[PDB]
């Protein structure tokens, strides 16, 4: 396990930490990281609460968590924001689901970063996403 | 085939800035920024789709090249006087 | 103000609501819903706590709220599943700001529709989104 | 709003600041807080109806209170006394305007008058008074 | 009186709920509430992070939470807004502590109600508030 | 997850049972619980490391056998007493696996064997017993 | 003793912390602690929407938070990790009740402790439990 | 006494809508919602100011004949006989 | 045997109950449900023992009448007459 | 004038501290600190209506002095006397 | 047009299936769901993308026509049939 | 006793482990963690139920001894005559 390693390279404390496990990283091209997912989480009742199904915009966070692990890495500071998402819903996700990330950068910038990823539910795939990033850190 | 990478890029420029074609052929030469409705990300944007479309990859320092239809173009076909 | 009309009309309850109140209805055309945004939301302290910035990825979840309030309002009972966002974030958003959501309809089926959304802070444009939905009531 | 966050005694759970327009140091002080049905409060207290309770309205002024303190004198204040009427009710969607005079400050207390404006209608209307520490 | 009475006859919830036992209950007269304070709440940790101290608008909050429970005994079968407060703090209230919060009526109308209420840990008064409701 | 939610006498925050796996009725259950950085008692109970509290394996184990009640018998369970030892610790992304078989069942109480492992290592091992009430 | 000095000598943060006050302390051989439990509890709206009860697990933890601060105050300067629990739950404990924690030790090897504690409210003994620790 | 009974209940609208005591003095012959912008509390303090100072018993039908100042001097007379 | 089945009962009941065997010899006219601290699920402890460590089963009237040492041992003694 | 200065002192101090002025006019010789039930900011808040109402302004000093009813009067006395 | 409509079909489902444009023209006449790695999802990408390329709005109860690379080709050209 | 001290040692192992009393009886020429799968709590277990059972006290350096069945046995008879 490291998570503790996650809780660092992430700086993202709770409520909002979608990284529990690294499974592999390949620097500078591919990322796989492990999200278990119980229905112990604030928006499994917050989202629907009738029926509990998982956002799909916490699946692209979760994406876009295991970008920056892959970015902070795999590359001395700076920043990493956001800039798009194209994501495709593919298969909804439930309770005792082990989500699993998968980052592959297609383009690095000084300034900006072209990553692909897919979360996988076993062999099922649930979503496809092509993300971007842009660099801010002004000191 | 200036004419037809030249069409399709002034097609590129008005999809990113979800513009009219006339329009931005209008703009040969005025500036991107200043004018244009455009910043660094729609500049991500009109970099990434090209690359993609006119099979190329472009050694992106040449960002320094891109302000405009007119910097668009010749940075291009620059690039594909590379290939 | 209409918010207690959203808690019904929206089934989701907090911590995942970011709908307050509707400023405008067009029927099976358009919607405008307003969000304010504070500091005090869990995602803040959250999200990178060194510096309050709103993950993007809950702003596309405001616009899907406001899409989702448009549908059933103006189309009988099913239910709508996000299968899609296109987003572009243009700037940050920070506590403080009403952030506008304008959703407008491009094509409606019995088991699908598109809507285009903006979300705007005055006259600043931060996001804009393609979203497509599909229907899955069983019964 | 970074700012803010240092300046202020409370962290996540419990602010109820999020901006300040104006500072007219040792005068008065301006501040914007969004009400949003997203905080804990509005559903503990009354679900049925999501309303602010007013009480939280008086801790924005008392939180506002003591940023206009902290900028206006170069260190710990405790809200000694509130005498406070609620005119009208505080829904989601509100912009809380709450602005701070002060009337008496000395070494050793201070006394405020609060005004929560929500547009230009007056919702809450308080006098506050605080005791300093080290 | 018991903590399971106070789900119904008051509606406040989890989040916001500051009352536990009622002590007594003398109607239409009086009543004094048991709302018992711990270290964990998340006001502490929200309030001034280091040494953990209850605000005092919180006391406030009991108290008339005590007013409106006091309120809905006799004159049941309407929502009892809270009008005005002139509170002065006495002494803070910690993690531990045991706060009794004692409601008095002075006033009832028609649409309109006043209180006087004492909140003290032991008898030890913390905060006294002259408190108003509308309806 | 739907049944496990009527099924279960707790909702949201005090939750401890993502799935059901085998249901061998009066004879035995298996349940499945993701256990993720993202709750809460990781951050209270020890920030500078993120450890489960083996208690709340216990109380785990415990509701999995409130549903294995509730589906061998057609209706109150009170935890009487627990007898556990833990063997191992758990850390965030392990999926724990909560066996529970009864060995005595009668009007008033019941008593059950649980077992909870990380793939095939026991990382807590209880005894456990329940009284019934209506 | 102070619920301020509790802070650092125990870990435990807001959401898992079930140690008010140190009623008393006798060195290397018993504690007795102050849980005081309110309805504005998480677990409570968690456990059993309808009835207010809090669950059985968390008495054994503030007994055992209560183990580890009597460990702390002489073997200092190493987590003690809670090995076993051996408990009996004797009466349902509500919203109101001060929790009174009664830890005694039986055994402290070089990494492996044995105490026992009882929780009561009043003098009522409504849990008792055979606590090990291991370092 | 007229004087009184006059400056005292201006005093107390005076001090709960704060404005210069002959400036409320004068406008009598208004309504205190309609255009001396009074509250439900406010009316409410002023009362209980009356009920405490004057030590005088009110019961609060008499609210509604509270809309203009001359109006409570009328009712406050009529307490004051009341006994 | 007599007093096997008391080495069996009373080993196991000094086991549950945390007492001194001396003593229980001394206490066989020990009350469990006053004297003894014991609860009802204590008695189900000591009932499942002497089920599973005897290999012969005991319905559940028998939780009735488990009152005392002697009495429970008098009890475990009628089901393994039947038992 | 000195029965004035005790008309506006008294007429604030019974509306601050909450008692009857007849006892008070009895009560002259009743302490703030330990008699009177007070807060150091309650005398904060009479010395704030002493200033407004009377026009002319007190350091912080005078705090110290601010004891007794009548011991209160003299130092707003003694105040208004250079205030 | 049907060779430029044609070829640019091809490749809007070589793009949707992210395949290789060969790939798909060489299953002209096999359907998508069961073998072409596409859904109801990729239907409505479909749908979307070939309508705004080829000015066209498509009444979609034509969903029903849309089961391989030959339904939809043969669809959109009976839209255009429409046109 | 030798039947005894050695019947109640593999007693209480056969307790704390679970296995037949004989299975464990003859596999005491090998360690407890390397085949015999005991942890610290395990071994903590079977020397509190020896210092309870046997009113024996116990260092706990000599647990480094406590590797074997027959070891355990013989550090107890060691400390049966320790007194
Ligand atoms: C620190 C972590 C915060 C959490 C989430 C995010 O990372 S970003 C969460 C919110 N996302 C945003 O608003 C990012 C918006 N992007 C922009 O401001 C511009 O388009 C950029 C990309 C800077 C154009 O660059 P150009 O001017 O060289
Ligand atoms: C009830 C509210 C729940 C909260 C968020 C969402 O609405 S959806 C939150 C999670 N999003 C998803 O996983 C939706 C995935 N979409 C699909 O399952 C398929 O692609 C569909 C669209 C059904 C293809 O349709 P085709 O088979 O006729
Ligand atoms: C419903 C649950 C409440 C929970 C917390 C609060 O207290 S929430 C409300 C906090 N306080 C308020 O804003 C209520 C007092 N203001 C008013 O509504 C007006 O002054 C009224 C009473 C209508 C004047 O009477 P008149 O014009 O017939
Ligand atoms: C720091 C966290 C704050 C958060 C919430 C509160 O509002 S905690 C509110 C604290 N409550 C208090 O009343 C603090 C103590 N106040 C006093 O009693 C006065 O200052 C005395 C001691 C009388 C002065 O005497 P005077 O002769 O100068
Ligand atoms: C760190 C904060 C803890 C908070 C809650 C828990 O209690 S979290 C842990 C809950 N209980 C456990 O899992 C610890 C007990 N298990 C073990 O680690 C092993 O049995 C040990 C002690 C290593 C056997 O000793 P030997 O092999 O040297
Ligand atoms: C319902 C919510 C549960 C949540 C958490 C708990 O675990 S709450 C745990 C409740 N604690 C208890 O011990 C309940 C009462 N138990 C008893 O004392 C026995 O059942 C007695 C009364 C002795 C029976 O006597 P025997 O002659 O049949």
């Amino acid at each position: 396990v490291n998570f503790e390693e996650v809780r660092e390279l992430v700086p993202q404390k709770y409520p909002f930490l979608f990284i529990d496990k690294v499974i592999e990283l390949q620097k500078e091209s591919r990322i796989v990281c492990l999200k278990n997912i119980s229905g112990n989480e604030p928006f499994f009742a917050g989202h629907f609460p009738d029926f509990a199904i998982m956002p799909g915009v916490l699946i692209v966070e979760a994406l876009a968590q295991a970008s920056i692990i892959l970015f902070k890495k795999s590359f001395k500071d700076k920043v990493f924001l956001l800039a798009s998402a194209n994501v495709r819903f593919s298969k909804p996700v439930f309770p005792g689901d082990q989500l699993i990330l998968e980052i592959d950068i297609e383009k690095v910038i000084s300034s900006a970063a072209i990553v692909k990823g897919v979360a996988k539910v076993g062999d099922k795939v649930v979503t496809k996403a092509t993300l971007s990033f842009g660099v801010a850190n002004k000191d | 085939p200036v004419e037809n990478l030249e069409k399709e890029i002034t097609a590129i420029v008005a999809e990113v800035t979800e513009l009219d074609e006339n329009e931005i052929w209008e703009k040969r030469d005025a500036d991107f920024f200043k004018d244009l409705e455009i910043d660094s990300l729609l500049a991500l944007e009109i970099l990434a789709l090209i690359e993609k479309k006119f099979k190329v990859q472009i050694p992106e320092e040449k960002l320094v090249d891109i302000t405009s239809l007119n910097a668009t173009i010749e940075m291009t076909r620059s690039t594909l006087e590379g290939k």
